[PDB]
């Protein structure tokens, strides 16, 4: 049936340019008004631009005014935002929508959404800090810190896979200055501190990062 | 622009309840609303348009109605499927505007109360010239906390970082809050505290300069 397919999201600095598609199946471009609408993480949906491709004729909202391109290619039964001068705020994830047809001005099918974020910190690896802990004969909690790193995703195993039970890494915090932090913990047998080892390795790809880091208590 | 006033911003309702969401335009934009459902990660959703028709599929459970410039979306016995997030918006003018969201939840009959687990700062930060603190959260439904951070006794406003939670595996729910200080003034207190409010209950963890 009906269908919208997006591409095109990605990381970008304040200044840059992304292209956005919106491949339409099952009905006719022609037919009908292509939406673009943006939702900002955590946030409510806005409306970004309009075009109806029969006569190319299109509208924005001021906050784009300038910056964004709404076009349609009905040969291709394909719609497209250009984005350039790209700002922080511009991050969200972007769908595309169409109204229904004829009168039919709510949005009947949308499609699954591309996200864009703007960002002008650079990347950075983490540093890594051990977390160090005591219930004689009960458990124990010992970590690490994965501080200042950019952008997502950074990767945690503990003694190189090995240990699983009692393993809990949690989402990181984005922090104020544009970068992440996380950590990682194990809740250990308190017999077992100052004699089994226990190494978290921590794994940052975009800077080509990798860091074992010893917990002693 | 036309504002969309939605309310209430969330409510935790039970399988069986009639739930209304109430939408009011800050002009006449006739009947020109529609009600969208969006689930995390989904695109919303078309459940009603023109205020109160039916969109094609969609469950007759689902009405909608207009009063002047009030609009309401009437669930007249939720099912399971339908605890999601739900936006109005106008269609009468350009550009369209949405409201600003219904979270419906599921209520925890038997709520989950967290674990904390909270850490004083690294060596290796301390060295540095330093601190973080970790307080770290976990295994609680519903998926609303709020952290407070004490020196000694008295609350610390600055340097507070708390992640939003984000719902584990277990669709529980998990988040970390974390204080930034100087050395000098982890030093210069006798403990630091992590509290953790769920449901109105507080859950403590001290860490000291030891």
């Amino acid at each position: 049936e009906v269908q919208l397919v997006e591409s095109g999201g990605g990381l970008v600095q304040p200044g840059g340019s992304l292209r956005l598609s919106c491949a339409a199946s099952g009905f006719n471009i022609k037919d009908t008004y292509i939406h673009w609408v943006r939702q900002a993480p955590g946030k409510g949906l806005e409306w970004v631009a309009r075009i109806y491709p029969t006569n190319g004729y299109t509208r924005y909202a001021d906050s784009v005014k300038g910056r964004f391109t709404i076009s349609a290619d009905t040969s291709k039964n394909t719609a497209y935002l250009q984005m350039n001068s790209l700002r922080a705020e511009d991050t969200a994830v972007y769908y595309c929508s169409r109204w229904g047809g004829d009168g039919f001005y709510a949005m009947d099918y949308w499609g699954q959404g591309t996200l864009v974020t703007v960002s002008s910190a650079s990347t950075k690896g983490p540093s890594v800090c051990p977390l160090a802990p005591s219930t004689s004969g009960g458990t124990a909690e010992l970590g690490c810190l994965v501080k200042d790193y950019f952008p997502e995703p950074v990767t945690v195993s503990w003694n190189s896979g090995a240990l699983t039970s009692g393993v809990h890494t949690f989402p990181a915090v984005l922090q104020s200055s544009g970068l992440y932090s996380l950590s990682s913990v194990v809740t250990v047998p308190s017999s077992s501190l100052g004699t089994q080892t226990y190494i978290c390795n921590v794994n940052h790809k975009p800077s080509n990062t990798k860091v074992d880091k010893r917990v002693e208590p | 622009d036309i504002q969309m006033t939605q309310s209430p911003s969330s409510l935790s309702a039970s399988v069986g309840d009639r739930v209304t969401i109430t939408c009011r335009a800050s002009q006449d934009v006739n009947t020109a609303v529609a009600w969208y459902q969006q689930k995390p990660g989904k695109a919303p959703k078309l459940l009603i348009y023109s205020a109160s028709f039916l969109y094609s599929g969609v469950p007759s459970r689902f009405s909608g109605s207009r009063s002047g410039t009030d609009f309401t979306l009437t669930i007249s016995s939720l099912q399971p499927e339908d605890f999601a997030t739900y936006y109005c918006q106008q269609h009468y003018t350009t550009p369209p505007t949405f409201g600003q969201g219904t979270k419906v939840e599921i209520k925890g009959q038997p709520k989950a109360a967290p674990s904390v687990r909270l850490f004083p700062p690294c060596s290796e930060e301390l060295q540095a010239n330093k601190a973080t603190l970790v307080c770290l959260i976990s295994d609680f439904y519903p998926g609303a906390v709020t952290v407070a951070w004490k020196a000694d006794s008295s609350p610390v406003k600055a340097g507070v970082e708390t992640t939003t939670p984000s719902k584990q595996s277990n669709n529980k729910y998990a988040a970390s809050s974390y204080l930034s200080l100087t050395p000098e003034q982890w030093k210069s207190h006798r403990s630091y505290s992590c509290q953790v409010t769920h449901e109105g209950s507080t859950v403590e963890k001290t860490v000291a300069p030891t």
